[PDB]
């Protein structure tokens, strides 16, 4: 059993172009301010892949660290993303954007990013004790005033019914506080909490919002197959529901042409498991191998909106055709349901929150009931 | 993270989505999961 990342560098080093862009997409790079430094500006810019493969390795046993407590004021889109801080302006190069989207460059950090999925829901913090992965959180800041303040905030601003306390709006095991994190076990268990009850009232509406989300864009009107590498990124059915490697869902996207498209972004303080937006039998559902850091060249450097701070934030219709998710159909026409036909639901990741979690209740023919509780991200591959 | 919504063109004509999802411009919050993003008219 070869350590990932020694995998990675291997698969680097024994292959010409491979070899050549690991050093052009940092080459690439510019020299002078800001990006010397990474987005968050707190470290200087990694400017080699062995400096990455280095990092990438010492992360495999970090949970990411809450950098606002010290530093309020820089910048936090890449809050709970250290292996997207290390790349974030190599993903803007042209050579980066070659890089990212190579398929076996893509199986090796899937494996990298599952191996620390596997630390981060370790609650020994792989050896350290039964209260290893607590303490580990308690270590990168996440017990303190600002980060706590900052994920009540959060889940209060989109409700009515605003709750002074974390322990009054999501779950957490016995006796938790403040100051023993709750007593989340590991990253996981805090990262995929559930709401208490109540706390999200499942609305009468035929459809209910999926994910705790801020909306992005809604698209009428959609066709079988698209540009969607053009300015604007029109959707693209055919690639973002997989047709292009399985037959068995084509029809689908027969049937969705035409159709509407709403798309919401999950932030990393929000909550991040998924809702049955309806009710309805399952008729598919799948999972798609894809890119963890790939973005547009508007994205990037000397692009129309770019380089993007906090990659893939301004790439997020781009990445619905390319990058690592799931497709789960629901047939509404059934008894109990809306009958408002079939409806997609796309959780697409974005960097190393890109765990697709289908849970049982959604395997193919089961019924699931509008606000169920039917998977969740997590951090990993 | 991100994801998205998909609904056929004939359910579309029957339902009413609410004007943050529709018009994602003017949202300034989250929406919260479980609540109203459309109804049937
Ligand atoms: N959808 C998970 C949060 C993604 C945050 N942005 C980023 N890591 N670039």
């Amino acid at each position: 059993v070869e350590n990932p990342v020694e995998t990675f560098r291997k698969l680097i080093e024994n292959d010409s172009t491979l070899y050549m862009l690991a050093h052009s997409m940092f080459d690439e790079v510019p020299e002078k301010a800001p990006y010397d430094r990474d987005p968050t500006t707190l470290k200087k810019q990694v400017r080699n892949y062995k400096t990455m493969l280095y990092l990438f390795n010492t992360l495999l046993t970090e949970v990411p660290e809450y950098f606002l407590r010290d530093n309020p004021n820089v910048p936090s889109g890449l809050i709970g993303f250290p292996f997207n801080i290390i790349v974030d302006w190599p993903m803007g190069t042209p050579s980066g954007r070659q890089f990212f989207l190579d398929t076996r460059v893509n199986k090796c950090l899937k494996d990298i990013l599952n191996k620390w999925n596997e630390f981060l829901k370790d609650p020994t913090a792989q050896g350290n004790g039964n209260k290893g992965g607590n303490q580990a959180l308690i270590d990168a800041g996440w017990s303190s005033d600002a980060a706590v303040e900052q994920l009540v905030n959060k889940a209060n601003e989109s409700t009515t019914d605003k709750k002074k306390t974390f322990s009054e709006i999501f779950q957490h095991p016995a006796n938790g506080t403040q100051e023993n994190f709750f007593n989340y076990a590991c990253w996981d268990n805090f990262f995929t909490r559930r709401f208490k009850d109540g706390v999200r009232p499942v609305a009468d509406a035929a459809v209910v919002n999926a994910c705790e989300s801020f909306p992005l864009s809604f698209d009428t009107d959609v066709s079988r197959r698209n540009t969607f590498w053009l300015k604007g990124t029109p959707y693209s059915l055919h690639d973002m529901l997989g047709a292009t490697q399985d037959e068995r869902v084509a029809s689908y996207v027969d049937g969705f042409v035409g159709g509407s498209v709403y798309q919401a972004f999950l932030s990393a303080d929000s909550y991040h498991c998924w809702n049955a937006p309806v009710t309805g039998k399952v008729v598919y559902r799948s999972l798609i191998d894809g890119t963890y850091f790939a973005e547009t060249a508007a994205a990037g450097f000397g692009g129309s909106n770019g380089p993007d701070p906090a990659g893939p934030d301004v790439s997020q219709r781009y990445i619905t055709h390319i990058a690592a998710r799931g497709v789960l159909i629901v047939d509404t026409n059934v008894t109990g349901g809306a009958k408002i036909g079939l409806v997609g639901f796309v959780p697409v990741g974005m960097s190393e929150v890109s765990t697709c979690d289908w849970f049982d209740n959604t395997e193919e023919g089961k019924t699931i009931s509008k606000g169920d509780v039917i998977g969740a991200f997590h951090s990993g591959g | 993270x991100t994801h998205c919504l998909i609904f056929q063109r004939d359910a579309v004509k029957k339902l009413q989505f609410i004007p943050k999802a529709q018009y994602p411009e003017i949202a300034t919050t989250n929406l919260a999961v479980n609540s109203e993003l459309a109804k049937l008219t």
